[PDB]
């Protein structure tokens, strides 16, 4: 039928202040088929303490998960979501922008 | 009132080729949470203490058993039947299933499946309706399975006498969870929106419960009807996070503010400034 790229959203929890602690999300939706792998990213390093919601998806059948970690923001730091899928070539990196 | 109002359980089952197929699935309070599908044991995982709602023990073993028997079943046939509908592997199917409380207090249920992410079928009452999308399969498929004895019998069960008394049991056992209301955050940034001495300014709103959100950007009481909103995205914690951008011109921004209103305020709206004409003077 259809295939469907995802949209990837990354933000955090709370506000970001420098040295606070804090959660990362990166929210992955609007895609088909399901088969999807997501990494969460510190400077390029998978991070490893991530946590992901169950499979869902919404009105129009398109997929949608949250993946998260706590983390603590720097102003030399850099975080990112990677996501891989049957409609992405390579990983698509979407990066986090306060 | 305040917190969700449908139950619903979702279906996903991938077929790779003609032997294998898996299947995930989990009940939702409309958005949230309370039921996962372990297939390392065909049972329900309860997420919250109260996602029995007012059912047994007895009775909850019998729908995990009806779920486990229908998933392992529902694979298998469709593997069998494969070749007759022309599929081509691999192929994706949805499903979901469950009911809702409206304003005045019916319960409408409902139940909808899909192929390929496309519509595929729907019930009404005991009768499957083929959706125009899924073709003369999906007009095969439902001549097909009211051939199925006693399935329509059980959909027809489940969705119109169970879930309804369960959606009922279940939104009052939770209420405690399901009625609180948490105040959200509120921070503005900014940033260089696309055109010749635009500017956009986001009010971003973070943290509350229940989802009905207002947010708008104000000039005193005039409401900027130019305010664009983001999805209302999700954290962990049953919470969400939106955002509200404006648009506006560069020596435009001052006196603009950006208010929220929440059930959980009581009335008090959080109320944001922007100040200085320009990025941030
Ligand atoms: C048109 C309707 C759907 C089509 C059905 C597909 C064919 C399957 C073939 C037969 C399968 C094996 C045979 C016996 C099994 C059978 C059953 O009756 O059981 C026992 C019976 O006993 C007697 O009646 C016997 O006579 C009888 O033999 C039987 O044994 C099944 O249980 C049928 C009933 C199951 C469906 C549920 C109905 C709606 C429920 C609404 C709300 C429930 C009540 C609230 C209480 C919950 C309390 C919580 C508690 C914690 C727990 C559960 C918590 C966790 C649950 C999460 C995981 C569960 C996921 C499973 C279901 C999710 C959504 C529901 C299904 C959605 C339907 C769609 O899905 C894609 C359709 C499918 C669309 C299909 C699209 C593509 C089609 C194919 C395309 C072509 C390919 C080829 C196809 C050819 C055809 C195959
Ligand atoms: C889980 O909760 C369900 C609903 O939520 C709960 O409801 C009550 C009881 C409190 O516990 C709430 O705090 C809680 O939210 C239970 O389902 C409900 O059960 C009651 C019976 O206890 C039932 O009320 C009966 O209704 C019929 C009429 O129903 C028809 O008409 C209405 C419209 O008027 C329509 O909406 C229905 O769909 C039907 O078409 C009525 O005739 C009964 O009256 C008789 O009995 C009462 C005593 O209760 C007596 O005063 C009268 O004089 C008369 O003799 C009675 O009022 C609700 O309809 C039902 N709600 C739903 C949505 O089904 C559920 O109870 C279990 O299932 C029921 C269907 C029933 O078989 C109960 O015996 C079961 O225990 C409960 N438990 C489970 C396991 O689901
Ligand atoms: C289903 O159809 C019957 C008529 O056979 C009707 O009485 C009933 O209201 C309909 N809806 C149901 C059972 O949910
Ligand atoms: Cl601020």
């Amino acid at each position: 039928k259809i295939q469907r790229t995802p949209k990837i959203q990354v933000y955090s929890r709370h506000p970001a202040e420098n040295g606070k602690s804090n959660f990362l999300n990166c929210y992955v939706s609007g895609f088909h088929p399901s088969d999807i792998e997501v990494d969460l990213l510190k400077n390029g390093e998978r991070i490893e303490k991530v946590e992901h919601s169950d499979l869902s998806f919404s009105k129009d059948w398109s997929f949608y998960l949250l993946y998260y970690t706590e983390f603590t923001p720097t102003e030399k730091d850099e975080y990112a979501c990677r996501v891989n899928h049957v409609t992405l070539s390579q990983p698509k990196i979407v990066k986090w922008d306060r | 009132f305040q917190g969700p109002t449908s139950f619903h359980v979702i279906q996903t089952s991938s077929f790779t080729n003609s032997t294998w197929a898996q299947t995930q699935g989990s009940g939702w309070l409309d958005d949230l949470q309370i039921h996962g599908w372990d297939s390392d044991s065909g049972t329900a995982i309860f997420l919250k203490p109260w996602s029995k709602g007012n059912f047994s023990d007895k009775e909850v073993a019998e729908l995990e058993e009806i779920f486990r028997v229908y998933i392992f079943g529902f694979a298998r046939e469709v593997q069998d039947f494969a070749g007759d509908f022309q599929m081509k592997y691999p192929f994706e199917i949805q499903g979901i299933a469950g009911c809702e409380l409206h304003s005045g207090g019916a319960i409408v249920s409902f139940l909808r499946g899909a192929l390929g992410g496309l519509d595929f079928l729907s019930v009404k009452n005991a009768s499957c309706v083929p959706s125009p999308e899924g073709g003369s399969r999906a007009q095969k498929f439902c001549a097909l399975i009211i051939q199925y004895q006693g399935i329509m019998e059980t959909v027809r069960i489940l969705l119109y006498e169970t879930c309804p008394r369960y959606l009922l049991g279940v939104l009052n056992a939770g209420k405690a969870d399901l009625q609180r209301q948490v105040k959200p955050e509120a921070w503005l940034s900014s940033g260089p929106s696309p055109g010749p001495g635009r500017l956009q300014l986001v009010c971003h709103v973070s943290g509350f419960y229940p989802k009905p959100v207002w947010v708008m950007w104000m000039r005193g009481e005039q409401e900027q009807q130019g305010t664009q909103l983001g999805d209302i995205l999700p954290n962990a914690n049953w919470t969400w996070y939106l955002r509200a951008t404006l648009d506006v011109a560069d020596g435009e921004a001052a006196g603009l503010s950006c208010r929220v209103k929440h059930s959980s305020l009581e009335g008090q709206d959080i109320i944001l400034y922007w100040r200085g004409s320009g990025l941030n003077d």
